[PDB]
């Protein structure tokens, strides 16, 4: 799953699963009123499994 | 059908209503007998937007002689596409019905997310960085250099609709953000700046509330316009939400170190162009002694950055200050930063008035009132004045000085609350400050102002009282909308008893309780060897979900709810829940029974609407009650406490409930669907919580179903699909 | 209605043997009245249908059996049925190899066959081998009609494959509503604008005895534990021995079928009409029963469309469900 996700690509993707779609979540890569959502920091051991 | 609204023919759209519709035409009979708001409630039976359609165009078509524009106003993207295309099904209807002029120009806008066509600026995934290199290719100065030069970069479409575009308004034709970008491609132009130079023309324009009521992004619709529109936010629980998420503000350490590098890169650059050139910082102190800010601002269309955040009725007409020579306003942002970075260094939460940190400013670091007032129009026009191009490097600095307008214009309403540290953020520094707002009336006061009548619609009728008392809002109408049935359509039960006769209740506070869990997990598992199609099941928060599927796995339920059905539990990622979206719905379509489990805060239930078959049970797990409060929430309530009159337990209850009958309230998208929606904890039983649900729930919420056990929920479920899978035919509704 | 019918019928009956047949939804287990109600479906085919088949297969751990083949019988069936009480019904189903031997079959057959499976299908998940959405484009092209009978929920997957096999999907209530399928699924259905309408060569031998007390007979043991048969049925294509006379040609490929076969189902082609039905008195001056002599005690009269004579209520049970005809256009 990480290799279609990362490594590997899909294939139906064109006015399905369109990229604007995708674009327009993940909100900016600048700071956000909610930024907050994916922390580099808070690995455990029971929520990562 | 042919309706007789008071004033004008109305064809139904397709030809098909329950008896409700004609107790619809009744509720806005009031709404717009006399103008001045009105607060409606139409369950997600009828056509939402059909309904809040096809009345107020038989009234503007009974007497059309005072409404200019028709301002819709639905948040998601895929509404506003959906909500355009079913007021094109009925022009089309309404066109077919009369001949072929009908003028009407439909029109959707967003953004330069969903309106940008250049294939260099397109790939990029972000707002702010498409903003940037739209800021780079198209300015108000590289325009200029392009306008005399050949090689320097530009877009080719702005410049092709600077070349004519702005000329030919667009002829009668309803556009999707695809249409639109279509036209932009044909003819070879800016859909983006097609569309807002277009807002000037239309009669329907469908854009989402933060387009509306952000004071920094709404600079679009003037005065003149306004005061003959109609406006209608449709699916509007959250309003005081997107108020409070649209005028606080969010200060991180991260922030202002960037702030720090972004201060010495400006000073570079101040010194390089001071190096370079005088005659254009003569002319911005002209521009600053003599007018007000205003001399290059009749071409400004992409040199308009976020504008001021004070709202339209606070802003001044002065000269700023001591600001003028941009050494000297270098030198006020150092103070400011050095003071806002040494303020956020205490180590324990500090809750304070805005009055309190100006003072605190204007004796430690020698800053007064006035030009902290004016910083933001000093930002902007020094940062239109030094020709540089990625604007998204200069997002902190900007942020900075926006905050500064918010702390010396508002007060007595709103709050600074710093926090050292947040909840999930272990052996790591995060010292953030909220300028938090708590006053949700102070960002819908210039929508009530202008506008003429603004309506709010809501597939879920959530207790309405409280919201006009919160908004600073006296409506005309709070009319009620009933689900007139042939055929009962859903059965909401309160699963409030345990097999074991233990009540099923979240009073722990997400520490868990292992016999209420295994309840919860019974239920699941009896449900799941019931219900086909499918089953949606909302959780509390996604700790506790977290908690919940982890101790569904040590104790032996989680592999029976995998015999019966496919599970596909959720995850903060942006991407893993769309992918297990994807796979929930591949499922069903395969056949194989599959189990949304959720929580009932975030995106998966704000955006999605209830499936004829996509959802047949949604299982709202606990009452919507979270465990990572600061003090945003008390202060807030101490503010409905003290200067609105709104008690803690009668507030907690009404968001707890309009987010829980949020999550639970769009089931019945076609008035022939048959919807289970069970609620898994005793507490919805306690007759305030009941209370606040809408009544189109609580008109089908039998006393036997009240406080049901696992089984006698699951035996009920059996016995509800097995009377509601039968033909009911069209013949059965007349 | 007054349309094609496809009366030359093979019908294919898979029958779930999953996990959820043993559910107690029904009195006895799902397994159990399902397969008293076949018992009675093979029955009531049989006596209505006399040139058709019906195969079974029971579908049972992700596997598919073909438990009785394809023959023409009610004996062979309903002996398999009366065995099939005692299984175990154990894993999930797969419906992709049991319609894989069925469209094997029913791919090459002659043109004319409504070749029809009925699939009486309980439980959800199924495990596909190849791509399900594939399976039904590929038996939409392929002719034959697929028509499910469902339990407990209703997949739009079942609709599609009833909309293109060409079928129809229905969902059970009772006892009596899965007898009323059922018996919607006895009567020959009607035929798309896609089927063959060909012409079967056929054979009509008649019965033979001992010619005159076994002078210069043929004695032949059988054609499918056969004892010595002295006379019976010939088949003139091939001049082989058969006890029963509506067998299809073992040897040959004629189909055998004897003077009442063929107007067994005639009454499906000049088909019955309705019974106007008036429950109120409304100038009765005929008071006795056109069919049987007697007064009409009930409030309910039925009163035929061409000679517009008077029936009661066990007359109108009994023209409209047996004889098949009325009494009075006869005379
Ligand atoms: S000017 Fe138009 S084409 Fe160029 S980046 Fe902006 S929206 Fe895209
Ligand atoms: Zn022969
Ligand atoms: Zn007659
Ligand atoms: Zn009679």
């Amino acid at each position: 799953e990480k290799g279609l996700k990362t490594m590997v690509s899909l294939g139906v993707k064109n006015p399905l699963l369109d990229l604007t779609a995708l674009e327009d979540k993940p909100l900016d890569e600048g700071y956000g009123i909610s930024s907050v959502p994916s922390a580099s920091n808070s690995k455990s051991i029971k929520e990562n499994s | 059908m042919k309706l007789n609204v008071d004033g004008l023919l109305v064809y139904f759209p397709y030809d098909y209503i329950y008896p409700e519709q004609f107790s619809y035409m009744r509720e806005l009979k009031r709404t717009l007998d006399a103008k001045g708001h009105g607060v409606l409630e139409m369950p997600s039976g009828t056509g939402k937007t059909v309904s809040l359609l096809a009345l107020i165009m038989a009234y503007q078509r009974a007497y059309p002689l005072e409404v200019t524009k028709l301002i819709y106003c639905s948040r998601t993207v895929p509404e506003i596409e959906k909500v355009i295309e079913e007021l094109r099904k009925l022009l089309n209807f309404y066109e077919k019905q009369e001949g072929e002029k009908l003028p009407f120009l439909g029109l959707a806008l967003s953004s330069r997310k969903n309106l940008c066509i250049h294939p260099e600026v397109t790939p990029l995934r972000f707002g702010k960085d498409v903003d940037g290199k739209c800021h780079s290719l198209t300015a108000s100065y590289v325009r200029a250099q392009y306008q005399h030069d050949t090689s320097l970069p530009h877009c080719r479409f702005y410049e092709e609709f600077d070349a004519h575009g702005r000329e030919v308004p667009l002829p009668a034709g309803i556009y999707n953000l695809d249409d639109l970008k279509a036209l932009g491609r044909r003819q070879g132009w800016c859909p983006y700046f097609l569309a807002r130079y277009s807002i000037l023309h239309a009669n329907v324009v469908v854009y989402s509330y933060h387009y509306l009521l952000d004071p920094k992004i709404a600079d679009l619709v003037s005065k003149e316009l306004a005061r003959k529109a109609v406006v209608v936010f449709d699916e509007a629980h959250n309003i005081d939400n997107v108020c409070i998420d649209s005028m606080s503000v969010n200060l991180t350490r991260r922030t202002l170190d960037r702030c720090q590098g972004n201060l010495e890169t400006l000073q570079k650059t101040v010194l390089r162009i001071k190096e370079t050139d005088e005659q254009r910082l003569r002319d911005e102190y002209r521009r600053l002694v003599e007018g007000l800010r205003e001399a290059s601002a009749a071409r400004e269309t992409d040199a308009h950055l976020a504008n001021p955040v004070l709202p339209d009725e606070v802003l001044q007409e002065a000269v700023p200050g001591s600001i003028r020579t941009a050494e000297h306003f270098l030198g006020f942002l150092r103070r400011l930063l050095e003071y806002v970075k040494w303020r956020l260094r205490v180590q324990h939460v500090v809750q304070e008035s805005p009055p309190a940190f100006l003072s605190g400013l204007a004796q430690r670091v020698c800053i007064q009132r006035k030009p902290l007032r004016f910083c933001a129009e000093r930002l902007r026009s020094l940062l239109h004045t030094l020709e540089i191009t990625d604007l998204a490097d200069f997002s902190p600095l900007t942020l900075l000085a926006n905050f500064a307008t918010l702390v010396s214009t508002y007060a007595k309403g709103f709050t600074i609350i710093i926090e050292p540290f947040d909840d999930r953020t272990p052996t790591i520094a995060n010292p953030i400050l909220h300028f938090s707002c708590m006053d949700a009336s102070l960002a819908i006061k210039p929508v009530f102002e202008r506008f003429q009548s603004v309506i709010i619609t809501s597939g879920t009728l959530s207790p309405l009282d409280i919201y006009p008392k919160i908004l600073d809002f006296h409506p005309v109408t709070m009319a009620t909308f009933t689900m007139t049935l042939a055929r009962v359509c859903l059965c909401p039960m309160i699963i409030g008893r345990g097999n074991d006769q233990v009540a099923i209740s979240s009073k722990f506070e997400t520490r868990e309780d292992i016999a209420v869990i295994r309840n919860y997990g019974n239920l699941l598992l009896e449900m799941s060897a019931v219900v086909p199609d499918g089953i949606v099941a909302f959780f509390t928060s996604y700790q506790y979900m977290e908690s919940t599927v982890a101790s569904w796995y040590e104790q032996g339920i989680l592999e029976n709810i995998q015999r019966n059905k496919l599970l596909f539990i959720e995850t903060q990622d942006g991407a893993e829940t769309s992918v297990a979206l994807e796979k929930y719905q591949e499922a069903c379509e395969n056949g194989r029974g599959a189990i949304l489990l959720s929580v009932a805060r975030g995106k998966v239930s704000e955006g999605i609407d209830f499936v004829h078959h996509y959802g047949r049970a949604v299982i709202m797990f606990g009452v919507p009650y979270v465990y990572t409060q600061s003090r945003i929430l008390k202060a807030r309530l101490e503010y409905l406490r003290d200067q609105f009159q709104i008690r803690e337990n009668d507030f907690l209850t009404f968001d707890a409930m309009r987010h829980a009958a949020q999550c639970v309230g769009r089931a019945i998208r076609g008035k022939t669907d048959y919807g289970l929606m069970v609620f898994a904890d005793k507490r919805f039983a306690r007759g305030d919580k009941r209370g606040k649900l809408p009544r189109w729930i609580q008109e089908h919420l039998t006393d036997a179903n009240l406080n049901l056990t696992v089984d006698e929920g699951v035996q009920v479920a059996k016995y509800f699909l097995r009377q509601m899978a039968q033909p009911f035919h069209r013949e059965d509704q007349l | 209605g007054q349309v094609r019918l496809g009366m030359m019928r093979h019908l294919y009956v898979v029958v779930d043997g999953s996990r959820t047949m043993e559910d107690q939804d029904l009195k006895p287990n799902r397994l159990t009245c399902t397969l008293k109600l076949l018992e009675y479906f093979v029955e009531e085919y049989f006596d209505q249908n006399p040139i058709s088949q019906i195969g079974i297969i029971v579908t049972k751990s992700k596997r598919a059996e073909k438990l009785t083949e394809l023959s023409g019988n009610p004996r062979k069936h309903i002996t398999s049925l009366k065995k099939a009480v005692d299984m175990t019904c154990h894993g999930e189903p797969s419906l992709y190899n049991s319609l894989s031997i069925a469209m094997q079959t029913l791919k090459h057959m002659p043109g004319h066959t409504s070749r029809e499976v009925l699939i009486i299908f309980s439980s959800l998940t199924t495990c596909d081998p190849s791509n399900i959405y594939d399976l039904i484009k590929t038996l939409k092209a392929a002719k034959i009609r697929v028509s499910v009978i469902g339990l407990s929920a209703e997949v739009r997957v079942c609709t599609v494959l009833a909309r293109e096999t060409g079928g129809t999907y229905h969902v059970i209530l009772d006892e009596s509503h899965y007898k009323e399928l059922l018996t919607h699924h006895v009567s020959p259905p009607p035929a798309s604008s896609s089927s063959e309408c060909s012409l079967i060569r056929m054979g009509f031998p008649q019965h033979t005895i001992a010619s005159l007390s076994d002078q210069d007979a043929k004695p032949s043991f059988s054609m499918a534990e056969p004892g010595l048969t002295l006379g019976g049925y010939f088949c003139p294509q091939c001049r082989a021995k058969y006890c029963e006379l509506p067998v299809e040609c073992k040897i040959c490929g004629l189909t055998l079928v004897s003077a009442p076969h063929l107007a067994r189902s005639y009454h499906h082609l000049f088909p019955l009409d309705a019974f106007q039905e008036i429950p109120l008195e409304e100038y009765n001056g005929e008071r006795f029963c056109y069919g049987c002599q007697g007064e009409l005690k009930d409030q309910h009269v039925y009163v035929c469309a061409v000679c517009q004579n008077v029936f009661c209520v066990d007359c109108d049970v009994f023209v409209h469900d047996s004889l098949h005809c009325c009494p009075g256009c006869i005379h």
